[PDB]
């Protein structure tokens, strides 16, 4: 049948588990606010590897120059939303 | 209740939405060659087994 | 492909055909089956596109599957009698495989599920090949071999047909569907009367053919495949809605019109050998033909549905298809139901 | 007193892929007009081979890399 | 000349007509012939004549 | 807009052009014509003939006859002293029971 | 049934026996039908054509009603020869057979015994 | 012999009146760019068949007297109030280009007919494969809703792939000042309202889209205003031109023949004009199009198939 | 399938109770198990087990109906001593349609199916005893 | 019927089974088809040899020889359903019904 529609809370869910499997951000202070470099203390790489697993979990392109904004989790679910038109 | 309701739900409505939900059936297949000759198989052994059509 | 390509291949179609028919051995009616399966398939892919070639990789599937099936029936026949004639088989177990065969071949349910695919994946005018010159070669067996074919299995196949007919087309809106599933529902009458008189098995074919063609031939001439691009036609051919709502009552065996011949005719016969409950049952599930054909009038005769701006520029060209044998073929899908009587003349 | 014809809204139940839609076929799309389906994208490589260098042909120290088709 | 092309059907097709007409006429001439010899033949079979 | 359409028209009224319409037709030539046919085979042929017709039909279903009919029969009938109608429909002589 | 008639002559549209009966008469019902229907298919070739439905090519529609006559008569011919046929064989075959038909013996009303039902 | 099956097999093959000089030539440009008197120059010096742009009535001068029906029997669509509006809410845009584009395949399609009939060459001024560059104008100027870019594809889609590109692209290039300039002193009043962007816009897509890929299956030819002043010079190089690619190289008597069947044909060509998209700016009312027909219906020779009309001073209909 | 109606005509009615529903959810099985061959066949299961688990609820859903239909039947005419009535079949047909509503969970399609399997089960029963035919050998 | 028959006819439909159940590739259906072939082949020659039919010893000869004309024909579709999806397998012919 159709698939279940997605959804901002189901979003949300999805970037933190594959941050959550990512094995420089420790999960204790993970926050969906929190800052990959200042918070994190990730490296620019570091924040480019993060943005290729988010190319996997959703299966669609993000090019570079929209990549190098996504510095904290809560744009990335923005982001998500902004390209599957969830408004929710 | 009985001109617009009941009257129209046993005999029109019903022998009407049983044909909608038969059509969906025997129309809802896929055109996979791999699922239309896995059914003539059935057939064939249902003409024998069951209803000794080969006798 | 080579307009000389076209005709000697068609002409190995009729021949394939014409040699079935004409057959005293079932060796050569095995073999004009090959040959009429080896000339049709250039005819569904001659515009060679994706769904020219599925369409064509499952009928030549079917068919081959058929054949093998029909061939070991006259294996079997030939050991349990020692010829090869073209007449009742002579063994339980060779007249089950020959009736599926053909049956594979005719398309009737339960073996049916590949008539609407390869019908929607060809053009027009080959399905008109498809579903009216392809069913004169498995019926004409048939007519022959009908004394030793199984009661309950021949019936089984005829009333799972008119079901399966009459439910499949409901949720069809592609002409070429609607089509194929009017084939299976009159596949079902056809074989159905074929136990108790095969005269009758003939009208009920030739009726259908006519019809059909009156159909297919319409079609062609406005170039429409759809339900809504057949809703343009009172627009451009007012005409040709109305040919199309009288053919299309007849299809559905309303009076006076002539599709009601062989259904009339058929419950007949049944009757008479005390067959009460059968033909009340097909009759009554025939209405689900009448319906499905009942929504194409609304669409295209008894309503003006919206039309396009570019439509304007169709109304100044003439209608420059062939139409070959149209006029006639309208009249006698039609108008016929007053010569019943010449029905005799089948025998 | 015009009398009601058909609007396009009306049309467009008969435009769908089936009658009666269910769960299932939510997903057909109509057919091609034509009939005709776009052709699909970058299917089949063609084999590549080394020419060499330890080949009579290749004169010992020739790695000719080619791309066949067949 | 009203239209601007020269329409196919601007004149008859003499030939056609020719044929049609033709076969026509040969046909009811045969038909003729035949009901007059069935009727004869139709006679002398049964003695009547 | 939704697509494109002529606007709702609205309703002739035939006494705006023609006063004197019998409201068969636009034009007061034929309207008059629909009238007169309509009135002189309907009014005047098919009540009135037809009407004349009923009156004097040929002693509908033997009405009339079978009044003298009756008349003959209690008249002979009561001069020779017999029961003015038998209770009996057929002659028992020739009725053969089923035992 | 009657594809077998005991009489081989398979394949012949009207054997030679059947010269034995009356011809159709051309003033017949069945065939000036037929030639009716010529003539509606006529008007039919006109109009999904457009052209002067009643006028345009008269020699078009001579043809299409001699076409319909002459085929339909030469069915009339073996239309009729069959049912001939089925009575001839229906007939024989009650003479060949006197015990399956017997003759009945009948009786008037004024000795079959019928329920009556009065309706009150 | 009404060109068929028949006549193909009795010998009539299309290489058999096919030479070296049948071309194809179309000459595209920016507005005002001289396009139109080009053409027909280079049609007399080569002496081709010169066919003029195809207009809102150019099928009217192919069918009937050839002279223009009124604007109601075509769509009521009016190139200048595209111009005086182009931003209506009656979609008079989006009509406009839709029916043009069926005027351009028609033509191209006669265009085709005459070539394989005759073995004469056509100049065209324009055709369905640089009809796109108006519809990129005004889709990137708000003139036509996205929706109507979809149905124009899809239309396209169906139809071009059936036909032939042209032999020759002549375009005739001019700066989008020097068109502002040549509109001004040009007349009509309405063209005086085009903005510059919109020139840009054809400009941008003329030279981008269109002429970068006609080159890989046509031999492009371009020229400044100035070169374009004489014919002589363009009508060498065409001449001089080595038709060493495309898919005109590989067409054979068979292919033609299939080509031929479907171009003679003209309501087979228009079929997929009218494909069942029910798009505001196309779609009209059954009243309204029951109403426009039975007028048409009535028009001086339209009533019944041409050669029929009896109050046009035809005749031997009964024997026709 | 031709053994096991000759052993539910071979005995006699409103008798033998637990002979008829042997047989009655037999036929009633294997109603459900040709429906199972299909399903499972032309709309492929995701997993094994899913296969097997769709075949055990349709298998029974047919054996249940088989079941009650022939008890209910067989003990109607025991207890009004009227074996030739097509009046017990109709009270074990609807309550055959009865089960098909509690196990599809929805009163309707019970409602639906009392009805016109009720009306289907009588039908049955009158004839057998009129002796209809629904595949009538040619005679004529 | 002796005990040589059943292996044939047995053969025949562990074919005939072969065929209707497509596992993914259509050449590996291809197979059955002709697998089939070669069956009533066998079945006829025996049958026809043992009974000294002599006319009929014609007729196995005749069988392979639109045995082939089906081979070729199926080799033909599987050329072009192949161009189109680049690999012969059945799940690619779903456009129909679909
Ligand atoms: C019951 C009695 C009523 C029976 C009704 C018969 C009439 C059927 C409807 C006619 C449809 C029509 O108008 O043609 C358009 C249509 C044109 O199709 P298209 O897609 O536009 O182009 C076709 C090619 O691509 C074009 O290829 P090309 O351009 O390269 O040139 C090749 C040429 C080729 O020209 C030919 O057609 C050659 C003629 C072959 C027939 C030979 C007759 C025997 C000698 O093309 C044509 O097909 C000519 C136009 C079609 C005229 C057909 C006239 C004869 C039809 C009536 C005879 C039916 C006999 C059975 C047909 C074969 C069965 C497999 O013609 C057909 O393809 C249909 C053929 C007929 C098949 C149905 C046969 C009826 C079966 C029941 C028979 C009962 C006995
Ligand atoms: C047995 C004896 C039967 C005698 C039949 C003689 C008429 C058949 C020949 C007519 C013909 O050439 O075209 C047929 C036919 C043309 O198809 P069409 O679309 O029906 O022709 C209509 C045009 O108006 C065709 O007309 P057109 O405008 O193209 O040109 C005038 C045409 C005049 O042709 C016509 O009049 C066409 C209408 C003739 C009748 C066609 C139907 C066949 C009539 C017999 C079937 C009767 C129905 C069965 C009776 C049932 C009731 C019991 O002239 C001729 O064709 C001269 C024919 C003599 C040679 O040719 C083929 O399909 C290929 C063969
Ligand atoms: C050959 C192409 C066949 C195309 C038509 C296929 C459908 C035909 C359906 C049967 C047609 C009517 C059969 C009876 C008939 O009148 O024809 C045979 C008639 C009568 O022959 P018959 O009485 O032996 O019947 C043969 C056909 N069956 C048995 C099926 C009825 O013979 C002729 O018409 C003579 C024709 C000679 C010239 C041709
Ligand atoms: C030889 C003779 C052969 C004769 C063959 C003739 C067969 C004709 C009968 C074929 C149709 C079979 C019956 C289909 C019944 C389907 C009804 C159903 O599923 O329930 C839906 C419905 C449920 O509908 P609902 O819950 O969706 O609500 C209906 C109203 N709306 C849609 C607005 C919400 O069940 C019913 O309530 C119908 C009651 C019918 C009662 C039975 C009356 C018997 C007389
Ligand atoms: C729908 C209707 C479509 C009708 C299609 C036309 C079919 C009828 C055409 C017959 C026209 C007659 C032609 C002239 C007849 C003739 O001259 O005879 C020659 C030939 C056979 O003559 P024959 O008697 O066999 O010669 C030996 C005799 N010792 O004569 C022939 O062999 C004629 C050719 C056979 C034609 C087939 C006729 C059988 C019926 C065809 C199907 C139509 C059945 C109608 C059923 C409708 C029921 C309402
Ligand atoms: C007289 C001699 C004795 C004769 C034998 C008497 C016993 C007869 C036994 C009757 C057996 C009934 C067979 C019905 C098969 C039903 C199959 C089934 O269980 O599924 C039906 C379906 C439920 O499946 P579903 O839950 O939707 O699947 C998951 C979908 N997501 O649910 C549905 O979709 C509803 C549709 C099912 C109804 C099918 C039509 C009725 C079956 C015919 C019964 C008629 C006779 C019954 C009365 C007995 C007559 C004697
Ligand atoms: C579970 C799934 C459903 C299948 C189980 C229910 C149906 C099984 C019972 C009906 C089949 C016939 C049973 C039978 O074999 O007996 C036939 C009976 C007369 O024979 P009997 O007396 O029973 O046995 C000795 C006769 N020498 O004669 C009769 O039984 C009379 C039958 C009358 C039927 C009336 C039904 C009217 C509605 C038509 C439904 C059938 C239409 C579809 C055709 C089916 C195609 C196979
Ligand atoms: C004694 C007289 C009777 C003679 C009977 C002859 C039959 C004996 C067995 C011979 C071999 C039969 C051919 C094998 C059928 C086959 O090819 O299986 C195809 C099919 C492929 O499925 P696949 O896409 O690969 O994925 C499987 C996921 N379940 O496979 C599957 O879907 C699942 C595996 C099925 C394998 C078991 C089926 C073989 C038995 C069929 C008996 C039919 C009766
Ligand atoms: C036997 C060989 C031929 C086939 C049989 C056909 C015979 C009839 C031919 C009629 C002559 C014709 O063609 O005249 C046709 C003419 C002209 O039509 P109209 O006036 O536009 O018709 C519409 C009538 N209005 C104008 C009033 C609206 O109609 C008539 O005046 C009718 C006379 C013929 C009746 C049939
Ligand atoms: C019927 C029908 O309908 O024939 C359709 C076409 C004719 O169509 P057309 O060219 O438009 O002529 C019709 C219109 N005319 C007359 C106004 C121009 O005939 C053909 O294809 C006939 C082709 C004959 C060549 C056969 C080659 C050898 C075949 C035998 C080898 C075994
Ligand atoms: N909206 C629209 N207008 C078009 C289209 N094709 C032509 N036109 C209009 C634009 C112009 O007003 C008019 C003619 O354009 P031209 O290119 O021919 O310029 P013009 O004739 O004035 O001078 P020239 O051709 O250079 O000699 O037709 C089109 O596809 N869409
Ligand atoms: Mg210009």
């Amino acid at each position: 049948s159709d698939a279940p529609p997605l959804t901002l809370e189901g979003i949300k869910d999805r970037v933190l588990y594959v941050l959550k499997l990512y094995d420089k951000i420790d999960p204790e202070k993970l926050s969906v606010n929190s800052h990959f470099m200042k918070d994190l203390g990730l490296d620019s790489l570091d924040q480019v590897e993060i943005i290729m697993a988010m190319e996997d979990e959703f299966g669609f392109e993000i090019p570079d120059i929209d990549a190098e904004k996504l510095m904290c989790p809560q744009e990335i679910v923005d982001y998500i939303a902004d390209k599957k038109d969830v408004y929710e | 209740l009985l001109d617009l309701i009941w009257l129209e739900a046993i005999l029109p409505k019903t022998i009407s939405l049983a044909q909608m939900k038969a059509s969906t059936l025997v129309t809802n297949q896929k055109g996979l060659i791999k699922l239309y000759f896995l059914s003539f198989l059935i057939t064939i052994l249902i003409s024998m087994i069951l209803f000794n059509f080969h006798e | 492909m080579n307009p000389i390509i076209f005709i000697i291949i068609l002409l190995t179609i009729m021949l394939g055909t014409i040699i079935v028919m004409i057959s005293s051995h079932w060796l050569l009616v095995w073999i004009g089956f090959e040959m009429n399966m080896l000339a049709i398939i250039p005819i569904m892919m001659k515009n060679h596109n994706p769904r020219a070639t599925e369409a064509s990789t499952k009928y030549f599937l079917t068919q081959s599957t058929a054949s093998m099936l029909l061939m070991m029936a006259v294996i079997i026949n030939l050991m349990f009698s020692g010829q090869w004639t073209v007449m009742k088989l002579f063994n339980p177990m060779a007249s089950m495989l020959m009736t599926m065969a053909l049956a594979m071949k005719l398309g009737m349910a339960p073996f049916h599920f590949w008539v609407p695919e390869v019908t929607q994946g060809i053009p027009l005018s080959s399905g008109l090949i498809l579903l009216t010159w392809q069913k004169l070669a498995p019926m004409s067996v048939l007519y022959q071999i009908f004394p030793s074919i199984n009661l309950n299995l021949i019936l089984t196949l005829s009333v799972l047909s008119i079901l399966i007919g009459g439910w499949g087309g409901l949720n069809q809106t592609q002409l070429r569907k609607i089509m194929a599933y009017s084939s299976i529902a009159h596949m079902g009458w056809m074989t159905a009367v074929l136990p108790y008189n095969p005269t009758m098995t003939l009208l009920n074919l030739i009726i259908y053919i006519i019809m059909t063609s009156t159909m297919f031939t319409m079609f062609m001439a406005n170039s429409t495949t759809t339900t809504l691009s057949l809703s343009h036609t009172w627009n451009k051919t007012p005409i040709m809605t109305v040919l199309i709502l009288a053919t299309l009552l007849s299809m559905g065996g309303l009076p006076p019109l002539s599709g009601f011949m062989p259904k009339w005719m058929i419950i007949q016969e049944m009757t008479k050998n005390n067959s009460i409950i059968l033909p009340t049952f097909m009759a009554i599930t025939a209405l689900l033909n009448l319906y499905f054909y009942m929504r194409l009038t609304y669409s295209t005769t008894l309503t003006m549905f919206p039309s396009t701006n570019n439509m304007k520029m169709k109304w100044q060209f003439p209608l420059m298809k062939k139409m070959t044998f149209l006029p006639t073929m309208v009249v006698l899908s039609t108008m016929m139901l007053p010569l019943t009587p010449m029905l005799s003349v089948l025998e | 007193a015009r009398q009601w014809q058909p609007d396009v809204e009306w049309a467009e139940q008969y435009g769908g892929a089936v009658m009666y839609p269910t769960k299932e076929t939510a997903h057909w799309k109509p057919p091609p007009w034509n009939d005709v389906d776009p052709p699909k994208d970058t299917l089949v490589s063609n084999l590549t081979l080394n020419f060499g260098p330890q080949h009579p042909a290749a004169h010992g120290v020739l790695r000719l890399v080619m791309e066949l088709s067949g | 000349k009203f239209y601007i092309q020269e329409p196919p059907h601007g004149s008859p097709n003499w030939l056609k007509v020719g044929l049609t007409l033709g076969t026509s006429v040969f046909l009811w001439i045969y038909l003729i012939k035949q009901h007059n010899e069935d009727v004869l033949e139709y006679k002398r079979r049964n003695g009547l004549e | 807009l939704r697509w494109q359409e002529d606007p709702e028209p609205e309703d002739e009224n035939l006494y705006e052009k023609n006063p004197d319409s019998h409201g068969y037709d636009k034009d007061p030539a034929v309207d008059i014509w629909n009238m007169r046919v309509v009135f002189f085979f309907g009014f005047s042929i098919v009540l009135v003939l037809g009407s004349t017709f009923v009156a004097y039909l040929p002693d509908y279903r033997m009405q009339e006859w079978a009044r003298r009919e009756a008349e003959r029969l209690v008249k002979y009938r009561e001069a020779h002293g017999l029961p003015i109608m038998e209770s009996n429909c057929f002659d028992p002589s020739k009725i053969q029971l089923p035992e | 049934m009657m594809t077998g008639r005991q009489g081989r002559a398979t394949f012949q549209f009207l054997p030679d026996e059947a010269r034995s009966l009356p011809p159709p008469k051309l003033t017949d019902p069945r065939l000036a039908f037929v030639g009716f229907l010529g003539y509606c298919s006529g008007l039919i070739d006109n109009a999904i054509r457009r052209r002067p439905v009643l006028l345009a090519g008269l020699h078009r529609q001579l043809l299409y009603i001699t076409s319909f006559v002459f085929v339909g008569y030469y069915l009339l011919k073996r239309q009729d020869y069959m049912y001939a046929v089925r009575d001839h064989d229906m007939f024989s075959y009650i003479k060949s057979h006197p015990e399956d038909f017997p003759e009945k013996d009948k009786k008037t009303y004024g000795e079959v015994f019928e329920e009556f039902h009065p309706v009150r | 012999l009404q060109y068929g099956p028949l006549a193909y097999i009795l010998g009539e093959k299309a290489t058999k009146k096919m030479t070296e000089k049948s071309k194809l030539i179309t000459v595209d440009g920016n507005i005002c760019s001289g396009k139109s008197k080009l053409a027909k120059e280079i049609a007399e010096k080569l002496g081709l068949k010169h066919f003029p742009e195809a207009g809102i009535h150019y099928v009217d001068s192919t069918t009937g007297d050839g002279k223009p029906l009124p604007v109601q029997f075509s769509g009521n669509c009016s190139l200048e109030k595209f111009y005086d509006d182009p931003k209506s809410n009656d979609g008079n845009s989006y009509r406009l280009q839709a029916w043009l584009y069926a005027s351009r395949l028609l033509q191209y399609a006669d265009a085709l007919e005459h070539l394989l009939s005759t073995g004469q060459g056509v100049v065209l001024e324009r055709s369905i494969y640089s009809d796109f560059v108006f519809l990129e104008a005004m889709y990137r100027q708000g003139f036509i809703r996205k929706q109507c870019v979809d149905h124009y594809n899809q239309v396209k889609k169906v139809t071009i792939c059936e036909y032939l590109p042209p032999h020759v692209v002549v375009y005739v290039d001019v700066p989008v000042p020097e068109v502002q300039s040549r509109i001004q002193k040009k007349g009509n009043p309405h063209e005086m309202k085009i903005t510059s962007a919109y020139l840009q816009d054809i400009e941008n897509a003329y030279k981008g889209t269109f002429l970068p890929e006609m080159s890989e299956k046509c031999e492009v030819l371009q020229y400044s205003a100035w070169e374009a002043q004489d014919a002589e010079k363009v009508v060498e190089d065409i001449e001089y031109l080595k038709y060493d690619k495309g898919p005109w190289l590989d067409q054979n008597d068979r292919k033609l023949h299939k080509l031929r069947m479907l171009v003679q044909d003209k309501l087979e060509v228009l079929n997929y004009t009218s494909i069942p998209v029910f798009l505001p700016e196309v779609t009209v009312g059954a009243h309204q199009s029951d109403q426009v027909f039975q007028e048409f219906t009535e028009l001086p020779g339209r009533k019944y198939r041409a050669g029929y009309n009896e109050d046009v001073g035809d005749k031997w209909i009964w024997l026709k | 399938a031709k053994t096991v109606l000759r052993q539910y005509w071979d005995i006699p009615e409103g008798t033998e109770c637990h002979r008829k529903t042997y047989a009655t959810t037999s036929i009633g099985g294997a109603a459900g198990l040709v429906v199972s061959a299909y399903s499972v066949a032309l709309k492929t299961p995701t997993s094994f087990l899913e296969g097997v688990a769709r075949t055990g609820r349709y298998t029974f859903t047919a054996a249940a109906i088989g079941a009650i239909f022939g008890l209910t039947s067989c003990i109607s005419a025991q207890v009004r001593e009227k074996p030739d009535d097509p009046l017990n079949y109709l009270i074990g047909g609807c309550a055959g349609g009865l089960i098909l509503g509690a196990r599809t969970r929805s009163y309707g399609i019970g409602a639906a199916a009392c009805a016109y399997m009720g009306l289907t089960a009588a039908l049955v029963k009158m004839g057998q005893l009129e002796g209809w035919q629904v595949f009538a050998e040619p005679k004529v | 019927m002796s005990m040589v028959y059943m292996n044939i006819m047995m053969a025949f439909t562990v074919s005939l089974v072969g065929l209707l159940m497509y596992r993914s590739h259509l050449m590996s259906s291809l197979l059955c088809l002709e697998g089939m072939m070669l069956s009533l082949f066998v079945m006829a020659a025996l049958t026809i040899l043992n009974s000294h039919f002599t006319l009929a010893s014609m007729m196995p000869i005749i069988l392979l020889v639109f045995a082939a004309c089906e081979a070729a024909l199926g080799l033909s579709l599987l050329v072009m359903v192949s161009n189109t999806y680049g690999t012969d397998y059945v799940q690619n012919l779903n456009l129909l019904q679909c």
